[PDB]
DNA sequence: CATAATAATAGTTTTTAGTTTATTGGG
DNA sequence: GCTAATAAACTAAAAACTATTATTATGG
């Protein structure tokens, strides 16, 4: 899960919408290739869930997933 | 409007309700009488704030503080209540009737221009806000001018004084009902139901007042004043007033906030709210509860217009409350919202908010149903103006089902149900529901008010049947359930 | 300081709002 | 082999219905 982003309806303030991925260091980008030729194969159920961005985890309680049990 | 709907119950002494008079009943009396008390009922459950008093027009020997002759006056101006049911049931069915005989009799002269006299000063007894006054009466005399002329002349004064008071005077059926045949002539100052008056359907509470009453503020620039108001009640239990089991007398339940150590009456200043947490008790207080509810002020702050096609069944919550528009001081509120009624074929968009409902507490998502000027041909205003508040829905708002996503079945068996659905189509009644608990509730109430023997169970429409239905459609919906082991295991 | 000044600051019963009340529950 | 997850009821509750008294203005 990449330190930065991985890869009216303006209503006001809504998560983050990426971050830089591409022209970031070239160790970076190997290491992201890597483990992306490993994401096609394992992309896992923590960024299944939810993709771990440093965008998406500010704004709100999506975290906190709102939701009581089952009846 | 508050107000006391007075209402007075004339009822004949002589003969009126000792005479067939082109009909074969016994006397109207009990009749009368057994229908005055169910209404006196129905008010009991259904309405105590209007005032009752019941008069005999006619009187061999006068009960009356006017003292006047012919007067005979039981029940004094006042809400429904025990002491009159005891006073009618003195006058209830056939042995009420010989006791009528006993103290007073009947045959009783009357005095008609007097009883006007006396029932007008009842009405000038009352205190209090007054809704309506109504005089009601049964006579088999439909038409007894008969009378001398003086007294006629004289009664048709005093109720063209009366209904120029304003007060209200019912003659209902008791001689040849229907064909306007009853009140041959006294038809001349009055211008059926006792089914109903005997039916005393009860337990009816609705609004009185105004209130609850906000303002649109739809921008940070404008404010239309609204009104909030609701036709959709949960029916409450009855207040349990704690009375002394032997002596009926109210308690004082004292209870407070204390100490289980040393013995010291607490308060909220020297506690403080609390919310034990993983390792950590977070402390609030009562004002910083408040606060932590405290997000505006109240009122109506648009966020926007959706159609009325993203609402769906699973897009409902609590029921809906309604907005009419108010101009106290927001000018023109019922003007534009006329504009947005004539212009709501295209507002099928209707409002978006995230209503506030008073201070100290947060706003909530509601949407408003644009209610329409839904005046029936009877001037009955179905929907008011305005508009229902059906309320938005947060991820709060959530409690998940499972997902085995079931699959249709053959067309065959979908033709064959619709045709018993539409054939055992049950006959549309809005007003139809009435709770089982609550009608035996109110049976209960008012049979354990007097010594009755027991209290009716209300068989009620809300009763599914085994048969009605299986009579209506048949056991060809169980025959049309063909599959093996239909779910009748 | 003169002395009946005649508005708001509640008085009201409001219904209607969060109250533990409750049992199926992991062995 | 065990043990909630509720929800009947909580027990309450904030709403102007109403406004007399003070208002401090003007005879005293």
């Amino acid at each position: 899960f990449l330190p930065f982003s991985l890869g009216g309806p303006f209503r006001l303030g809504g998560h983050g919408p990426s971050f830089p991925l591409k022209g970031i260091t070239e160790q970076q980008k190997e290491g992201l290739e890597i483990v992306k030729m490993v994401m096609i194969s394992l992309e896992g159920e923590d960024g299944l869930d939810e993709i771990y961005s440093f965008s998406e985890s500010l704004r709100k309680l999506c975290v906190f997933k709102k939701i009581e049990r089952h009846s | 409007y508050s107000g006391r709907d007075s209402l007075i119950f004339l009822v004949d002494a002589s003969k009126a309700m000792f005479e067939s008079q082109s009909e074969d009943e016994l006397t109207p009396f009990d009749m009368s009488i057994q229908c005055i008390q169910s209404v006196y009922i129905s008010k009991i459950i259904s309405s105590d704030r209007d005032l009752l008093a019941v008069v005999f027009y006619g009187t061999e020997k006068d009960k009356n503080s006017v003292n006047f002759k012919n007067i005979y006056v039981l029940q004094e101006l006042d809400n429904p209540g025990a002491k009159r049911i005891l006073e009618l049931d003195q006058f209830k069915g056939q042995q009420g009737q010989k006791r009528f005989q006993d103290m007073m009799g009947h045959g009783s002269d009357y005095s008609l221009s007097e009883v006007l006299w006396v029932c007008a000063n009842l009405f000038s007894d009352v205190q209090f806000k007054m809704s309506h006054k109504r005089i009601m009466l049964f006579t088999n005399e439909d038409n007894p001018h008969g009378n001398d002329s003086a007294k006629a002349s004289r009664a048709r004064t005093k109720a063209g004084d009366l209904r120029d008071t304003g007060i209200f005077l019912d003659l209902m059926h008791l001689k040849k009902p229907g064909g306007f045949d009853i009140s041959l002539f006294y038809r001349d100052i009055i211008s059926s139901k006792l089914e109903d008056l005997l039916r005393k359907v009860r337990a009816k509470e609705t609004r009185k007042r105004a209130l609850s009453r906000l303002k649109l503020k739809l921008n940070k620039d404008i404010v239309i004043s609204v009104g909030i108001y609701n036709l959709v009640q949960k029916a409450l239990k009855p207040p349990p007033i704690k009375l002394y089991r032997e002596t009926n007398e109210p308690v004082k339940t004292k209870t407070r906030t204390f100490n289980t150590s040393t013995g010291g009456l607490l308060l909220p200043s020297d506690t403080k709210r609390s919310q034990i947490y993983g390792s950590r008790q977070i402390i609030l207080e009562k004002e910083e509860t408040e606060e932590l509810k405290r997000f505006d002020d109240p009122g109506l702050m648009l966020m926007g217009f959706k159609p009325l096609v993203l609402l769906k069944k699973h897009h409902y919550l609590r029921p809906s409350l309604f907005v009419y528009p108010e101009e106290s001081l927001v000018i023109g509120s019922s003007t534009l919202f006329s504009a947005l009624l004539i212009k709501c074929l295209e507002k099928e968009v209707a409002a978006l908010c995230r209503y506030t409902p008073r201070r100290n507490i947060p706003p909530y998502f509601v949407a408003l149903v644009p209610q329409e000027e839904e005046l029936d041909d009877q001037k009955i205003q179905v929907t008011p103006p305005g508009f229902q508040l059906v309320f938005l829905p947060f991820a709060d708002d959530k409690r998940k089902m499972p997902f085995t996503e079931k699959i249709m079945a053959t067309p065959e068996q979908v033709g064959k149900m619709k045709a018993i659905v539409e054939k055992l189509r049950f006959t549309y009644r809005s007003d139809s529901f009435e709770n089982p608990v609550l009608q035996q509730h109110f049976r209960n109430l008012e049979a354990l008010a007097l010594d009755l023997m027991e209290p009716e169970q209300a068989v009620d429409l809300t009763l599914p049947k085994v048969e009605a239905m299986n009579k209506r459609l048949g056991s060809l919906v169980d025959e049309f359930k063909e599959l093996v082991y239909p779910p009748d295991y």
